[PDB]
This record gives C-alpha cells, structure tokens and sequence, in this order.
C-alpha cells in the first residue's frame, strides 16, 4: 500500500484536505489507505470514505452511460462503421469502473463488515455493499450477471433487516438505504412495482415518526425523504 | 436518474 | 509510450470522446499519444490537445489555490498548529502540476514547434508554451523563478510579434494570445499598467477589423473580445 | 480570477 507509511491521522486529515479541493481521487486513496491501516472507522470517516468513492465512481458511471450511448447508436440501422473505437474506450472506462468497485468490496469483505457490529456502522457498510454491487450490475453482462445482481439484494437486504430492528425510521442511514435500495428495484431488477412500495411505505413510516427529532435531525431526515418523494413522482 | 446518496 | 501501439486516427477518435464523456485525462493522453506519432497537427488536433490539457491543468491549479490558501491560513499568528500534512498535500499537488506542465512543454519542444511554419500553428504552440510557463511561475519560489517568468514572457512575445505580421487584428488565436499575454502581466509579472494597455489596444484593434468578417468568424472574434472587455473591467 | 481562454 503506497499510503503504509503514512499516519492514520495525517491519512483522515488530507482526505478532508483533499475533498475541499475538489480532489475526490485523492480522497478515496487516502481513505483506503485509512481503512488498511486495520482499526475500526468512526462515523466521520465512515462517510469520508463514502463520499470519496461515491463522488470518483459516480463520474466513471457518467462517463460510462455517454460511451454507451455513443455505442448504441453506433449499432443501429444505418449507422456508418466506426471501427473498434467506440466499444474499446466504453470497455476502458468499464473496466475502470469495476476495479473501483472492486476496491470498495475488498475493503468491506476485508475487513470492515466482519468488525461492524453496531447498527449505524453495519447497515451503513452493508449498504455501500449492496451500491457497489448494483454499480456492478449496472455494466454487467456475463454468466455472472444474475449473481451480482443477487449479491447486491442480499446485502441490502441484511441492512434493511438490521435497520428495521435497531434504527427509528427517521435514521439518514435507514432512509438512504431505502431509497437506494429502491432504486435497485426499479432499474436493475425490473420491479418498479417493489421500488414504489418500498419508497412509499419508506416516507410514509418516516413522517409518523418526524415529532421525535430535534430541529436538526428533522432537516437530515426531511433532505432524505424528499428524495423518495421525487422518486415516486418520477416513477408515477 | 433517480435520486440515491 | 503506453499509446504507442494504438492507430493515430484511433487516438483522435477516443480524445474526441473523451471530451464528450468530460474524461479529461484520458483526453490528455490520447492526444499526448498522438503528438508522438511524429506528424504535424492540424488546427482541429491543435485544439483537442489544448482543450485536454487545459481541462487538467485547470482542476490542478483549482486545488493548488484551495490548498495554498488553507496554508496560508495555517502560518498565520494565533493558528493551531496542524502539522506538515497541509504543507504536504499542497506540494503534492503542485509536484504533480508541475508535471503536467513540464509534459505539455516537452511535446512542444519534442517537436511540435519546430515543426511549425504556419503563423495558425506557430503562434498557437508558442502562446501554449507561454501559457504553460505561466502556470509553472503561479506556483514558483526557488532560484529559477525569475527564469520561469521569463521563458514565459519570451514565449508569449515571439508569438505576439508573428502574430501581428501574420494575423488579422480579429483572428481568434491572435485575440487569445493577447488576452493571457496580459493577464502574465497582471498577475506575474507585476505589471497592470501593461495588462490595461495590452487589453485595451487588442480590443480597440479588433473592433476596427470586425467589418471585414462574416457571421461566424465575427462570433468567434466578439467573444474573445468581451473577455477583454471583462478583465479591463475588473482592473479598472 | 481574470479570464483566459
Ligand atoms: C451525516 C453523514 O456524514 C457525516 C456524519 C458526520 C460527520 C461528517 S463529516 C462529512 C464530510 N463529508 N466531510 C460527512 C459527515
Ligand atoms: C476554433 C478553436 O478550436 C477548434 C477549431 C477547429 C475545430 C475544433 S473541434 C474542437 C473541439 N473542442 N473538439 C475545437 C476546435
Ligand atoms: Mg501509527
Ligand atoms: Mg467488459
Ligand atoms: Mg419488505
Ligand atoms: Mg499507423
Ligand atoms: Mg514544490
Ligand atoms: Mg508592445
């Protein structure tokens, strides 16, 4: 690991460094060499490493979506022949893609899940298990396509079932794995109908239980909500 | 898209 | 050369969609790979490599300033302490700037300038060389400082005296010399008064040529002309 | 920042 050398505490605080500089490379490599260094993450550097990855994946999946794009058109009926190009650089940055994904599922099978015995730290691992394999499925193809997409439903499965039992449904990390799980649903399993259960009955639970909070935690919880809402307006 | 974090 | 292998019009082909999926890098590159293929550029590869390497040359300079500024923040009386990690980072990143820039220089040195007798293409090396210089002399402190300033200033003028033999007043490369040659001297070489005049006579000689252009090259010319046009205003 | 193109 290029960052063994560096401390724990210098590795967190240039991963905050690096995500106020819009360095969000930087940041996962950082905090992936945080996380080797083999001890527990806090709930903040939980969500540095969260929101580093997610911010470097997110745009590989953007890039993704306009190459292939590009190829479908290039496919069809009429199109002029391009040569190999098209399919060559979608399958770079697919193969990009996949060894992040792939990073991110190493460090939770190795060894963040098997130590995470507290819910907030569990459900959130076992959700960022269930994105990073619905990140999978979102370019897979192969005989292992219904495998990865089953890897991602059982790990947000496990977290919805913890999350059920040990958070108040108001809890950010509940609702966000809700609606992500939902979106599962609704663009990689083909079950619209399950998404919009899901992300109802997700809001609904949620709002009975809004007179609980505080100010500040009723704006976490209100932000989250309001996205399962524009979900099911955008699905109904 | 639809909305995830 | 990790292109070396790959067909010239392959390389152009994949910048191209690399700028469309905004994979700047990747851009970088490909173009990188296409340069050393050992031909001249025409004016649209010209253009891709500029657009590619400006892109990441912008992000580094984006994060250097947010850095730098943090630094300083860091050194001043009455701060706390936070160790070598700010100081780190930010020179991380500007080791990693400075790279690029001394990558983008070598090409033009390895052989793209001297191969360039057209003023369109002269002209254009000569003011990214210029260009390049100056983003080397925004993060410059050491003996070769005034050294950096000044291989940019040379740069810059050989390319403003062509440009001014060989170029209409309106001709959009000669109009983006003369707006970054005056912002060098604003913000580099510590000399606004020229900056003023610079813009000023750029501007007022452009507006006097304007009525011999069609509609589309008067488009490519005012717009460059209101970026003048901004920093005369934001230094006046 | 001043613009440069
Ligand atoms: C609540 C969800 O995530 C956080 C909890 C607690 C501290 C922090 S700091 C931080 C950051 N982006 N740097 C995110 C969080
Ligand atoms: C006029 C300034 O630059 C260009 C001239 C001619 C063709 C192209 S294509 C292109 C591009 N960003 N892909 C830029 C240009
Ligand atoms: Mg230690
Ligand atoms: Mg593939
Ligand atoms: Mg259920
Ligand atoms: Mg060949
Ligand atoms: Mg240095
Ligand atoms: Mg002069």
């Amino acid at each position: 690991g290029a960052m063994g050398s560096m401390e724990r505490a210098s590795l967190i605080q240039k991963a905050k460094l690096a995500e106020q500089a819009e360095r969000y490379e930087d940041m996962a490599a950082f905090m992936k060499g945080a996380v080797e260094k083999g001890e527990e993450l806090s709930c903040e550097e939980r969500n540095l490493l969260s929101v580093a990855y997610k911010n470097v994946v997110g745009g590989q999946r953007a890039a993704w979506r306009v190459l292939s794009s590009i190829e479908q058109k290039s496919n069809e009926e009429g199109s002029e022949e391009k040569g190999p190009e098209v399919r060559e650089y979608r399958e770079k940055v697919e193969t990009e893609l996949q060894g992040v994904c792939d990073t991110v599922l190493g460090l939770l099978d190795s060894h963040l899940i098997k130590e995470a015995g507290d819910a907030e730290s569990r459900v959130f691992y076992l959700k960022m298990k269930g994105d990073y394999y619905r990140y999978l499925a979102e370019v897979a193809t192969g005989d292992d396509k219904k495998r990865i997409i089953d890897s991602a439903r059982s790990a947000y499965q496990e977290a919805m079932d913890i999350s059920k039992k040990e958070m108040p449904p108001t809890n950010p990390i509940r609702l966000g794995l809700a609606l992500n799980f939902s979106v599962f649903h609704y663009e990689i399993a083909n079950s619209p109908e399950e998404a919009i259960s899901l992300a109802k009955t997700t809001f609904d639970e949620a709002m009975a239980d809004l007179h609980t909070l505080s100010e500040d935690s009723y704006k976490d919880s209100t932000l989250i909500m309001q996205l399962l809402r524009d979900n099911l307006t955008l699905w109904t | 898209f639809p909305a995830t974090v």
